[PDB]
């Protein structure tokens, strides 16, 4: 049962809707506050997500988890532009620009999990937390970017792309109204 | 009046108890009013606002009269359903027990013509249903069976689908399904009908170019490039038809069409490998003396470089393939390009690439020892540099001449 | 109101450009004039939708255009005048020349749409035409074609026409297709296609019971019989469906349906000098536990005999031929037969021909030595001989088991 779930929900740190603002050690701008810590929810989903694919059961114990789903969810759409690279210069090249796009937040129609995020609001909720899943999604990308490809010979490794097909719990951020 | 839907309600009524072709269906619908009205014009009044109704593309084409789903649509669902309930029954589908092969190639046959008898814009839908899982799920069940009666019809349905929608191609090419048959081409010889057919799906969804995942290279690369040279060159003994060989020439051109950069191409490792290649050689050429493009089979919007001027422009990026040849078809080579681009009037895209294949042809192989067709050559450079029409490809065109006379002034009459 | 042969007219311009099948016409016709004159109520009233439908609705039969012949008619007219011609190029049949194969089957690849596709008169006519003039082409083209790719789509073209009419049945009958037909049989039993089709036209061929000329039992006399024999005792290696022995039962019971008698009979003295008949005797029996006739494939109205009925009582007609049957085979022959005697009605043909075939047993097999059922016959045949019923073959019915008695004393006696 028990899927792996997000550790550092600190009670300082803000919520916005239903996702927990965490810390992010990272140089793209955003809202959020520089982490300093080794581990990083970035890092809690990537180390995680090898393991985390496999369960077909997820209970939310707060909105860290709801934030930390969000970037396997993620994760596992990041692999799907990386594994056509050719060479990690393309893939890191190639996830920037994947980041970017305008992907649907909590209650905007196509969002995949709608029961379970609320819209935000108003302008100073929504435009932050667009402020901070963008700069959540470019980091998540670069931190694949940096250990799926192969020092050898930049070939996005077998071991990492075997994961493509196996979307967390059939949740797709692309989500399914396309 | 009209009730306005009256056209959808009548062309689904006669395919339901006809089984017409959606077009024939369509005409059937058009002749009968159209002959009556014709016989007594003063039905025009009710007949004349029928046909009009009937006279839809998808602007409300197929509008329901209320609430009702098309014959077509409902066998769809039932059948991509079943398809899929039986997919996932992983104790028949490893530890067999029922007789499962008559149902399936009973609902695979009924597929089949439904992609093909009705409208197209419903069989669109139901395949991107649900990020294209009725597509994928079909996918998998075909990695997984290993029936060589259930394998081949499942072929003829990826093609029909695959002729739907450059979506739908692009999810196939993605898939598992392009290593499967090339897998199964290269141990399964001996299913000659299989084979080809596999030969034709698999270059049937490369024909659009798209970037492939790179574990596909692990199988797709150089090993299985020398494995259809040999199939060209010296044939099967159990072919009779010779469709292989074509067959085997189209699907090197489609996947050749979506590589990159020249020197690393997988395709062009096994030319230089491959042990005197020829009938390979003098196939081509035919191809560019007529100047079509066997790869271009469906009609999807964003058209994809010509293929073949692709894979020559390829060929002679290096010298080690540029060797291939014969010194008699490359004199034919250098005649057939110098036609076309003498032929083509200013602006046609295509003007640019064959420029750009006889830029390559002179760079890597011995041109100036041998100098054929050079004063022609000169001339219409001569020209086109002179041509004073202002439009980009026609600039485009003027520029390459620029580029490649300047590395070869002997091309400019020095 | 609405030229009053509109209908005529939709009826083939559908099938101009649709290319439906004739019956599926009538529909596709009768769907779309149905569906209007209910959603557009204003145009039932005006005689236009209700006359499209009454059109439609011929007095009995009636396709007849305002003007020039059907498209069907047409192709029927440019497809037997090419044959016609290619039949009698003396010059290019032997000793050929240009490469005519391929346009051949495209012509009997049509011709076969047509009689399958078309309205039945308009076939029908059109063979009947100058007293069967190009039914006898093909059959004269057949018999010296031979190419076996094209052979076999004459062969299915013959199909389609036996179940046209009698006549082309009886004029096939007459014709030399079927002694070419056990010729080729005989002697090349390579193509398990065309020896299936072969099998099958001739129980098509036959199934009408009429005589043919003497000169067909050179061929169509024992030593087929013995052939036939031999591929349901054991089969051909090539007949990996197993079909061969279903369709050569069906044309031992096709070839004696017209054969007068026992004693002269082609077939039956091929039992009679046959080794063994295991197999042929069991599958005889399970045609006859059901009671069904495989021969009447086609619905024409003359119908000849129950052709398994006919078939036993030929086989029983002789003690040579009543020894095909093992023991516990004719143990199981009278338990049906008893049976079917029973359970029909009064005034049924074919009560009176199990009534004969008892008669037949009765009166050649060892029966009163083993008398295996006889209470339960004498029985019946007390209620047979009792029954007041009065129509003139129930009549029949209380003579022949009046014959059977008279014959055989232990019939009709008293219950033990």
């Amino acid at each position: 049962m028990p899927a792996y779930h997000s550790s550092l929900m600190d009670p300082d740190t803000k919520l916005i809707g239903n996702m927990a603002l965490l810390p992010i050690r990272s140089q793209f701008k955003g809202p959020a506050p520089r982490e300093t810590k080794d581990t990083d929810i970035v890092d809690e989903a990537i180390y995680y997500f090898k393991a985390n694919v496999f369960f077909k059961n997820y209970e939310i114990k707060n909105e860290a988890d709801r934030t930390l789903i969000y970037i396997t969810l993620y994760i596992s759409e990041c692999l799907k532009k990386l594994q056509k690279c050719n060479s990690k210069s393309q893939g890191e090249k190639e996830m920037y620009t994947l980041g970017i796009t305008n992907f649907p937040i909590p209650g905007e129609p196509g969002f995949p999990l709608n029961a379970i995020y609320a819209k935000p609001a108003n302008k100073q909720e929504d435009e932050v937390m667009r402020a901070y899943l963008q700069q959540l999604r470019q980091e998540t990308g670069l931190r694949l970017c940096e250990k799926v490809f192969d020092p050898q010979n930049d070939k996005p490794s077998k071991w990492w792309t075997c994961f493509v097909k196996r979307q967390f719990m059939n949740k797709s951020l692309s989500g399914p109204g396309q | 009046a009209v009730p306005r839907t009256i056209g959808a309600e009548l062309m689904e009524l006669v395919r339901r108890n006809t089984g017409l072709s959606h077009e024939l269906c369509r005409v059937a619908i058009g002749i009968i009013v159209g002959h009556i009205q014709a016989s007594v014009p003063a039905s025009s009044p009710v007949m004349e606002q029928v046909l009009l109704s009937l006279v839809e593309g998808k602007d409300l084409s197929m509008a329901l009269p209320s609430g009702q789903v098309c014959h077509d649509q409902q066998r769809l669902e039932v059948i991509f359903a079943d398809l899929a309930r039986r997919k996932d029954d992983a104790q028949q589908r490893s530890w067999a027990l029922y007789e499962d092969e008559g149902v399936i190639r009973c609902y695979l046959e009924e597929l089949l013509h439904i992609l093909t008898d009705a409208d197209p814009e419903v069989c669109k839908k139901m395949c991107k249903r649900n990020e294209f899982e009725s597509v994928l799920a079909l996918v998998a069940y075909y990695q997984m069976e290993h029936r060589a009666s259930l394998r081949l019809l499942l072929l003829k349905c990826f093609g029909a689908m695959c002729s739907l929608d450059a979506a739908i191609i692009s999810t196939l090419v993605s898939s598992v399904l392009p290593v499967e048959l090339a897998r199964d081409m290269q141990t399964d010889t001996q299913d000659h009908q299989k084979l080809c057919y596999s030969a034709l799906i698999l270059a049937m969804v490369f024909s659009m170019g798209e970037a492939v995942p790179y574990a596909h290279y692990e199988h797709l690369g150089t090993p299985f490039a020398q494995f259809l040279l040999n199939i060209v060159e010296d044939g099967l003994p159990l072919d009779t038809t010779e469709q292989l060989p074509d067959l085997c020439v189209n699907l090197l051109l489609a996947l050749n069409l979506h590589l990159p950069a020249a020197d690393q191409n997988v395709i062009m490792a096994a030319l230089s490998k491959h042990a005197n290649v020829k009938i390979f050689s003098e196939k081509l050429l035919l191809l560019l003396n007529r100047g079509d493009d066997p790869v271009r089979i469906f009609k999807h919007e964003p058209q994809p470089p010509h293929s073949v001027l692709k894979f020559l422009q390829d060929v002679f990026g290096s010298p080690a393939t540029a060797a291939i040849f014969y010194h008699t078809d490359m004199m034919a080579l250098i005649d057939i390009t110098v036609r076309h681009i003498a032929d083509l009037s200013p602006g046609d895209k295509l003007r640019m690439e064959y420029l750009s294949l006889m830029h390559a042809i002179v760079r890597t192989t011995p041109y100036l020892q041998h100098r054929h067709r050079l004063p022609d050559l000169q001339a219409i450079l001569r020209r086109i540099l002179n041509e004073e029409e202002t439009s980009p490809q026609c600039q485009m065109d003027r520029m390459i001449v620029r580029e490649m006379c300047k590395e070869f002034l002997v091309l400019g009459e020095a």
